[PDB]
């Protein structure tokens, strides 16, 4: 069996090492060069996810090897339907980023020429530790790739984007990472409590033989050491995924940064961190995830609306895009933390349908921005006029995040709100009125941008809005096909997800409530 | 007789007779062949110590080390261990010294890019220093010196008794005074920082001697073993073995760089030659934190305790004082030295767990810390003013690594793995110390080291903001190579402090081998 | 345990000198008096080890802080001054009284720490003696601590070559000779 | 008289010697100074070996003199160097290195 | 305003107290070797701390 995860996790960080290494005049090149290795990693996912068995064991194309015996960690590599979610979002994502970011990097001056190499290497850097971060079944290995996909993301902001890069990329850096610190900490306490259990040989890191520790009952563990140990992993995953009130890193980052990278960092790697929390904080703590439940569930809903409000208030677009992200972020938790069959399951479609969602959203949004020189809302006006394409792009990525039915993510909030009903009505009720949120701040957004008037320098003038290039529109129709599908036919994701998340439910002693009737 | 283990002593005694050897070329070698002798003779010889130490690394796979000189010295897997690594880190540190000029029409060039005047005698800007200056004089002191230095640091983690430990403490510590004050630029502060690093050495080696004195009369020894064995089995007036371990610390303590003893660090890292400064800030951080590991871990482990707590204080202050004040801080020399600070107190983490974990741990944390912290240095060492002198002000470095790609990278990942990024050297070794801690029942310590190193990313990354994401200034500084052997130091260290991130279990098996002391 | 009547005399007389010398060597205004404490307290432990049972030791302390102690009087008239009268007065606001307290406290917990000792037995040293100090200290020195022995020559050739790189000025600030200086055009001369 | 007096004048001393340290702005006061406290663990190891019975801790003091005498010399030629580009031998003038 | 002033207000005012700490702690590094000697001496915390540990803390 070939190490297929392996090559999946390696192939971006090898074509990086390469696209960085060309020599400065084969800017062309290197960017032709690296959607080639974002193409081949796609190609990767596409077998694995073809080979890949629903109906088998939950863990397969698993490969294990000794990488630090002395700390119990191991690399161990195994997709589940979770996992393999992601790992095909972000596969799709990175190429679609790389050729919508084809020329992000042209107006960077300095570095001995490499300003294209160098961005175009730090994308699938991210792209390759993300990968293998979703891919990791070692508790140590995955926090490793989780704190290292900070760095390179770190530099791709601070590096490239607006003017004020410097604070964005400090904050992002800092917020994230005394996060992944947190998250030391508790590993560091896993790996003392296995150890001074008897249900391993030594201190492990082994995420399999954990879960089956835990779930038999054997390792047992005082229930505050347990807390403690979740509470560290929640808040690490809580500023990663931004997690109200931890949010406040994201909108500076997102609006800094450029938007391809704003948007691998929100549609991709963002997505980490919830995953994460799907993850771990569920397998290796079901007791103190129970015991939190209602605290989480209380944040991601107070999240969701006020991601909503903020968004509505927001006079940046960008900014505005930044806000929906977290307020759909706390959607995903929510549907995560309420630990059921339709919350859980729409909880990874939302993962799915939200990367795709507002990535199409924030790179339409990005290039307007780019027509013109502002981002502010009250800047554009009857922009329908001049960029049709543009314009109704736009909005159907609007709807999308609006969770329209005909588009993905509808399935998906539909999915989340569905189970957070069965156990919490009234925070079922509060989430929902981010259904009329999302319609206010997309459709006000819209009105005030591509509506009325075309506004001084739109149409005419030294930077007039011309319509989407050819480029622009090799971006976007994948990701509107792609929400369209997963809108009318949602079922092959979710054949994938039920299953895991069936097992993830087993695994934690959860079941769907049976209805009242 | 008494019967010699040369082979046992071969490192040390390489060490040392090369170092008799260079003294014996600055005093009947002509001029024109001391350096060209001197750096031949230093690194070879230090090649040959390396060497040495892993015969004798091989000859301790059978019998748990062993004593040498009828005790004094014992060479156990953690002593061969430190020694090794500070080998390899002096013979780095002396390709940093031997650097000279990178190139100009006289053939003058005086070991200058190694930040060395030509005349230590001399007055600063005198006539007598541009004199010198211009006839491309060189003291080629420095390399005698700085073996003797080495040869002291390789004899502190193994000395085995506590008179040949302050013996050896006192001939690393008299070449470092000396070395301080040799910098070619700024050479006021230079001499600063020597007074200073001398003044608070002095007082610090009394307290240590005290120390020495205290627990000799408690146990009656000065062999660390019997004193293990008398305070084991009660026998010592324990109140007295307590101050003398008190005391001990504060020797050792002052050598690493805990914060109530910090406050030379700063000073010296900033005035004392940038090469030096480098050498130093590895090995002897080395050295001192292998003997502090001999003193708790075969000396006194019986009255854990009792100076368990104190280190916690300790710890927790080397943590957080250390790394709080090098937020605010706006020079990168001073910057990393207040990073020494605190990886210091990330050390003493790892060797308060008082378990074989923490052997390990504080070994491979050692070597890895030693080669980011010889690298930053020299990374440093090569950014010059339009004037000359090193451009250590932070905010001048705006922009560098745009205009140096290559070497601003090298600097960032030094910076991360001082930080405790994954996937640097650095991380994994902040993960040993804090697993030793852990098992050890300190997690406290892992929770609060995670929140001072979570502060000290700040200061790491500002470094990186300016470096990368600034415009360059005007007057923004310049490399200068100079040569070779400042290459392939820089390289080296990033090799190792990469590949030890992603590939840690090599030396980390050697670690875990070295996790015992022969008792 | 007890030590003779005689030998009380003598430390309480001995010890009361050199207790007096290091305050003096603290306290003396004038440089050369703090030089002069020095060589007083230096003599003084010299006596108190000779009266212990350590007369080599006694006696060389004598000899080597005589002479250590004279050259610190000439570093003294050659950097500080003749009859230089240092005020002593505290240059760093509120230092003075911390450095008190500090050594206050840093001596009372010392002594606390030492207590009692000599409580529980004091062996007396004509068991090691007999055969000769001097003896007793080289087979010592020669066998147990060889090592360090050896080192303190590392010591010696550190200092002599801090002392050569620091403070030997070379040829190009040599003053000039008597020789030179009477040619110069034509020296004083015209 | 208990031997232990002979530890208690080594403890003022070293004590002393300490204070000298953090009082007298001498460079040379300094070395007299340190010379006064590594004096002090000489006697502190002399009552030792006396109430042991050995010759040990003689020796001690003994590599403790040597140590003493260099470090003096090392120190000597630092001020040297120091009074030669300064013309002062006060510790608290060099204080460059600050912050 | 929540938003910019409350929940952003707690990671500023964090970092604010951070900077202050590490410029009254950076004022502590006088430049005086005295000073310094001065904190060393305050070795007499370690000393009373590691004997009052047996003092029952």
């Amino acid at each position: 069996t070939f190490p297929w995860l392996t090559v999946l996790w390696a192939v971006p960080v090898v074509g990086a090492a390469v696209v960085i290494l060309l020599p400065a005049a084969q800017q062309v090149l290197a960017k032709w060069l690296a959607l080639a290795v974002s193409v081949l990693t796609l190609a990767v996912t596409a077998v694995v996810a073809i080979g890949f068995d629903p109906a088998a064991a939950q863990y397969q194309f698993v490969e294990s090897h000794r990488w630090i015996p002395s700390f119990g960690t191991g690399y161990i590599l195994g997709v589940d339907g979770i996992a393999l979610a992601l790992v095909v979002l972000t596969a799709v994502l990175v190429p679609l980023l790389i050729i919508a970011g084809w020329n992000d990097a042209s107006r960077q001056t300095g570095l001995a020429g490499r300003s294209v190499q160098a961005y175009l290497a730090l994308t699938l850097a991210v792209e390759g530790m993300v990968l293998m971060s979703l891919v990791a079944l070692d508790i140590l290995l995955f926090y490793v790739f989780f704190e290292a996909m900070l760095i390179p993301m770190y530099f791709l902001i601070g590096g490239f984007g607006g003017e004020n890069r410097s604070r964005a990329a400090v904050k992002f850096l800092l917020y994230n990472l005394f996060g992944g610190l947190i998250m030391l900490a508790a590993v560091i306490g896993l790996y003392v409590v296995t150890a001074g259990s008897d249900a391993f040989a030594a201190g492990t890191f082994d995420f399999r033989e954990i879960v089956a520790a835990v779930s038999s009952g054997e390792f047992a563990v005082n229930p505050a050491i347990m807390n403690f140990l979740f509470l560290g992993f929640m808040f690490a995953f809580a500023v990663k995924a931004p997690l109200w009130p931890f949010h406040r890193w994201l909108p500076d980052a997102a609006v800094e940064a450029t938007p391809a990278s704003a948007v691998l960092m929100m549609a991709v790697m963002d997505k980490v961190g919830t995953f994460g929390m799907l993850r771990y904080c569920l397998q290796l703590f079901p007791d103190a995830s129970t015991y939190f439940r209602p605290v989480v569930i209380t944040l991601a809903a107070i999240g969701i609306v006020y991601g909503a409000v903020l968004a509505i208030g927001q006079t940046d677009v960008m900014r505005l895009i930044a806000y929906t992200s977290i307020s759909h972020f706390g959607f995903i938790i929510l549907g995560i933390f309420v630990m059921t069959s339709q919350g859980q399951s729409g909880s990874t479609l939302y993962m799915i349908n939200h990367g795709i969602s507002t990535a199409a959203l924030f790179l339409i949004a990005g290039f307007l921005v780019s027509r013109r020189g502002s981002r502010l809302i009250d800047s554009y006006g009857g922009v329908q006029k001049v960029a049709p394409v543009l314009a109704g792009t736009f909005l159907v990525a609007g709807l999308a995040t609006l969770s329209l039915p005909g588009l993905a993510p509808f399935i998906s909030e539909f999915l989340v709100l569905i189970g957070t009903f069965t156990r919490y009505p009234v925070v079922a009720v509060f989430a929902a009125t981010a259904l009329v949120l999302s319609a206010v701040y997309i459709l006000w957004t819209y009105q005030r941008m591509m509506t009325g008037p075309v506004r001084d320098g739109i149409g005419d003038g030294d930077r007039p809005v011309r319509d989407l290039v050819p480029r622009e529109l090799v971006v976007v129709a994948p990701l509107l096909a792609l929400l369209l599908v997963l809108g009318i036919y949602p079922k092959p994701a979710l054949d994938v997800i039920n299953p895991a998340v069936e097992h993830t439910l087993t695994t934690i002693g959860q079941t769907d409530p049976e209805p009242t009737v | 007789t008494p019967s010699i283990e040369y082979g046992l002593l071969s490192p040390m005694l390489i060490v040392f007779g090369v170092a008799i050897a260079g003294v014996l070329i600055e005093a009947l070698a002509p001029r024109q062949s001391r350096y060209p002798l001197q750096v031949t003779l230093a690194l070879g010889g230090l090649i040959a110590t390396v060497v040495a130490v892993v015969f004798v690394a091989r000859g301790l796979s059978g019998t748990p080390g062993r004593p040498a000189v009828l005790g004094a010295v014992v060479l156990d897997a953690p002593a061969v261990f430190l020694q090794g690594t500070i080998a390899l880190v002096g013979i780095l540190g002396i390709m940093l010294i031997a650097e000279r000029q990178k190139a100009t029409v006289s053939a003058g060039e005086a070991r200058g890019l190694e930040d060395f005047t030509p005349q230590a005698s001399a007055v600063a800007g005198s006539v007598a220093e541009q004199l010198a200056t211009k006839t491309g004089v060189m003291q080629t002191e420095v390399f005698p010196l700085t073996m003797f230095a080495i040869g002291g640091m390789l004899l502190f983690p193994a000395a085995d008794d506590l008179l040949t430990m302050f013996v050896a403490l006192e001939v690393l510590s008299l070449p470092l005074y000396l070395l301080c004050g040799l910098a070619r630029r700024r050479r006021l502060l230079s001499q600063e920082a020597a007074l200073k690093y001398f003044l608070l050495g002095a007082f610090s080696s009394a307290f240590f001697i005290y120390g020495a004195a205290m627990l000799y009369g408690s146990a009656g020894t000065l062999d660390l073993s019997g004193i293990a064995e008398s305070v084991a089995a009660g026998s010592g007036n324990t109140s007295l073995a307590l101050l003398g371990v008190a005391l001990l610390l504060v020797g050792v303590l002052f050598k690493v760089g805990a914060v109530p003893f910090h406050s030379w660090i700063p000073d010296v890292y900033q005035g004392a030659p940038t090469s030096i400064t480098a050498f130093m800030a590895a090995a002897t951080k080395i050295a001192a934190f292998g003997a502090m590991l001999r003193i708790f871990y075969v000396a006194v482990p019986a009255l854990r305790d009792d100076w368990r707590p104190v280190l916690w204080a300790i710890a927790i202050l080397t943590m957080v004082v250390g790394t709080v004040t090098a937020v605010t801080q706006t020079d990168v020399k001073r910057m990393l030295a207040y990073s020494a600070v605190a990886h210091s107190g990330f050390i003493l983490t790892g060797v308060i767990a008082a378990n074989p974990a923490g052997v390990s741990s504080t070994l491979f944390y050692l070597f890895a810390y030693g080669f980011s912290t010889l690298g930053a240095f020299a990374v440093v060492g090569l950014i010059r003013n339009a004037a000359g002198d090193e451009e250590t002000s932070m905010a001048q470095w705006a922009g560098l690594g745009r205009r140096y790609p290559i070497v601003g990278v090298v600097f960032s990942l030094f910076l991360l793995a001082f930080a405790g990024i994954p996937l640097t050297s650095g991380f994994v070794s902040k993960f040993a110390v804090f697993k030793a801690a852990g098992e050890g029942g300190a997690i406290p310590l892992v929770i609060i080291g995670v929140i001072a190193s979570a502060v000290a990313a700040y200061f790491y990354v500002r470094v990186i903001v300016l470096m990368f994401f600034t415009e360059p200034p005007d007057d923004a500084p310049e490399l200068v190579v100079p040569s070779g052997l400042s290459t392939a130091v820089v390289t080296v260290t990033a090799a190792v402090t990469f590949a030890l991130g992603a590939l840690p279990q090599p030396l980390l098996d050697l670690a875990n081998s070295a996790e015992t002391f022969l008792h | 345990a007890r030590t003779s009547t005689s030998e009380a005399v003598v430390f309480w007389v001995v010890g009361t000198v050199a207790l007096v010398g290091a305050i003096g060597v603290v306290a003396a205004r004038k440089a050369v008096y703090s030089a002069v404490f020095l060589a007083c307290t230096m003599i003084s432990l010299a006596v108190l080890y000779i009266a212990q049972d350590a007369p080599f030791l006694g006696v060389v302390q004598i000899v080597v802080y005589t002479g250590a102690v004279m050259m610190l009087f000439l570093f003294v008239l050659m950097l500080i001054g003749v009859d230089l009268t240092e005020s002593l007065v505290e240059t760093i606001k509120g230092h003075r009284i911390a450095a008190l307290i500090a050594g206050a406290g840093f001596g009372i917990l010392v002594i606390a720490g030492i207590g009692n000792v000599s409580v529980a037995g004091f062996s007396g040293l004509a068991a090691a003696n007999s055969g000769g100090n001097v003896e007793g200290l080289a087979a010592l020195i020669f066998t147990r601590y060889l090592w360090a022995f050896e080192l303190t020559s590392a010591l010696l050739i550190t200092a002599a070559l801090g002392a050569m790189v620091l403070a030997h000025r070379e040829r190009f600030e040599r003053r000039k000779t008597q020789r030179e200086l009477a040619i110069e055009r034509f020296q004083t001369g015209g | 008289m208990n031997p232990d007096n002979y530890l208690y004048l080594s403890a003022l001393l070293f004590t002393i010697g300490a204070a000298g340290v953090l009082l007298r702005r001498n460079a040379i006061v300094m070395f007299m100074c340190v010379e006064l406290m590594l004096n002090a663990a000489n006697l502190a190891f002399v009552n030792f070996s006396r109430m042991h019975g050995q010759l040990d801790g003689q020796v001690v003091a003994f590599f403790t003199m040597v140590v003493a005498a260099c470090e003096v010399v090392v120190g000597l030629a630092i001020i040297m160097a120091i009074f030669r580009t300064r013309r002062s031998a006060s510790v608290d003038d060099a204080n460059l290195l600050k912050h | 305003t929540v938003d910019d002033k409350a929940v952003d207000g707690t990671a500023g005012g964090l970092a604010a107290l951070v900077s202050r700490t590490s410029d009254a702690l950076r004022q502590v590094q006088t430049g005086f070797a005295r000073s310094y000697a001065l904190s060393m001496l305050g070795g007499s915390a370690l000393v009373v701390a590691a004997i009052l540990a047996v003092q029952l803390w």
